[PDB]
């Protein structure tokens, strides 16, 4: 699947629909991508990551009190979203089908040529039935990005989305992984478990060319 | 319970000169109750597509509808291409299997197990069969489920389908005790139960000869609800079809046992309840 490219002179802000993220990954990582993000949406049931997100990011974020409250009016009121991301923190299928239900209402209709980009990531604890059924739901096939060629600790994720540069060209990055963090046990709990830095900048890499 | 708030979309009535027959997608058909009710109301059916797995239910449909039903296999085999190549649909119906949705199980697995998550398959086919913006075609949909669900499960279903679940109890129109939730956007979704005089309200009208009803109605003591020759006897399958509103001798289609007919009739819809629900479609679509 290939889409035609817009010229990069059209500098428009990015509308981000981030789902079940908790700690605001998309707003911060898009601030340090080098482009201006327009508005960010955050919502999570748990209170710890909401406290971290309301202390850290200085309140430039539209917050929703619960993920069980967003309707279609909440989608069309805060503008059509150009970027829709699901950031992973029996609620696994709960978080996925919340993401898919809100992705169905943020998808552009037949007639809109808007460049729509989305992203879903999930752990390797997935059942074979979950794998084939969810691959039927999204009508796509994910790619395995692993931390055996890039890192020491084990991190393996499979990615769905509309983000190119994901078939054969991508190998292992060298600079940002070795300048990211130092490996200690508390840091293994905080930034080694963190899924914000490693691949998400590469998945947001082909988005700054359009805007 | 007012947790969510959304107005139901009411479609304008189409006159008789632009009147067309119905195209019906029936996801979890089972016993073909929907097409039975549609044929009983005298509505022209241009296309009926049932995505059924169980071969006994497929046999019920092939006997009772004579090859009118277009069969699909599992609902997971249906894609968006199959929806867009089979024409635009006018009525989408279904009831997911409530093996893990029912709270009568002590060890229930919930909404997100392979018996419950098939509902989301429905939603996916609800997303594919729904017309895009700008199309004023009357599109109707109906989801059925049991009353014995959790608060969070029913809340998530009501949020996902974006409709108010009306509760309908079979005792107001038939001789069965089952309350079911109905999501949908049919006109008169919560209008009261117009009991038809042709419908068998009491239990004794559903019995055969020589049998006396012990109760007033049946449910879905170590005794039996029917006396027969001063002896407690098991409720018959054809009598169960008369209770559930089906025509007489409906689910006798193959060489299946008593337990298979119980498993089919238990999961089936109530014919009078559907007849009430499908009733206002008669003025929106073709008549025969
Ligand atoms: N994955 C699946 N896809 C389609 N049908 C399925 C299915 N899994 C089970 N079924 C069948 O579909 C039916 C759903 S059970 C409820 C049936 C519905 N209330 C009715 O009107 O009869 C069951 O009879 C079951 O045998």
């Amino acid at each position: 699947k290939l889409y035609p490219a817009i010229p990069a002179a059209r500098r428009r802000p990015i509308r981000v629909l981030s789902l079940f993220d908790g700690i605001a990954t998309g707003y911060l990582v898009l601030k340090e991508l080098g482009i201006k993000v327009g508005k960010y949406v955050a919502s999570e049931v748990c209170e710890e990551s909401i406290a971290v997100g309301t202390v850290k990011h200085e309140g430039n974020i539209k917050y929703v009190n619960d993920v069980r409250n967003i309707t279609k009016k909440n989608i069309e009121e805060w503008g059509p979203f150009d970027l829709v991301i699901g950031g992973s923190p029996e609620g696994t299928g709960r978080l996925f089908f919340e993401f898919y239900h809100l992705l169905n209402y943020s998808r552009p209709k037949e007639g809109d040529d808007r460049p729509f980009f989305w992203m879903f990531e999930n752990v390797v604890a997935m059942k074979v039935g979950d794998k084939r059924d969810i691959s039927r739901f999204l009508e796509c096939n994910p790619v395995m990005i692993d931390a055996i060629k890039v890192s020491a600790a084990h991190r393996a994720r499979y990615f769905w989305g509309n983000l190119p540069g994901m078939n054969r060209i991508f190998g292992f990055p060298v600079h940002y992984t070795d300048v990211s963090n130092m490996g200690r046990g508390a840091r293994q709990k905080l930034l080694g478990r963190s899924w914000s830095v490693p691949v998400i900048r590469h998945l947001f890499a082909p988005l700054k060319d359009y805007f | 319970h007012d947790q969510e708030f959304d107005p139901p979309k009411v479609y304008p009535p189409v006159p008789a000169e632009k009147r067309k027959p119905i195209r019906v997608l029936s996801l979890f058909d089972g016993i073909a109750t929907g097409l039975l009710v549609l044929k009983d109301l005298g509505i022209q059916v241009d296309r009926y597509i049932a995505s059924e797995v169980c071969e006994d239910s497929i046999t019920v449909g092939m006997v009772r509808h004579q090859g009118k039903i277009m069969y699909v296999g599992d609902v997971r085999s249906v894609t968006q291409k199959h929806i867009q190549e089979w024409g635009p649909f006018d009525l989408v119906i279904g009831g997911s299997p409530c093996n893990d949705l029912s709270i009568v199980n002590p060890a229930r697995k919930g909404l997100y197990e392979g018996t419950g998550r098939l509902f989301f398959e429905f939603y996916r086919l609800l997303h594919d069969a729904r017309p895009k913006e700008g199309d004023d075609r009357p599109f109707f949909w109906l989801f059925e489920n049991v009353v014995a669900m959790g608060v969070s499960d029913k809340r998530d279903i009501s949020r996902f389908l974006e409709s108010n679940p009306v509760m309908i109890d079979a005792k107001e129109v038939s001789a069965a005790h089952r309350a079911r939730y109905f999501w949908g956007n049919l006109p008169g979704m919560n209008r009261p139960l117009a009991s038809t005089v042709n419908d068998k309200l009491e239990l004794q009208e559903c019995l055969e000869h020589g049998r006396i009803a012990k109760f007033s109605k049946v449910r879905t003591d170590q005794h039996f609800p029917v006396f027969m020759n001063e002896k407690e006897d098991i409720l018959w399958c054809t009598e169960m079809e008369r209770v559930f509103g089906f025509p007489v001798h409906y689910t006798d289609v193959s060489n299946m046992s008593r337990l298979a007919r119980q498993r089919l009739l238990g999961r089936s819809w109530s014919v009078p309840v559907i007849r009430h629900l499908f009733a206002p479609l008669k003025e929106y679509f073709a008549c025969v």
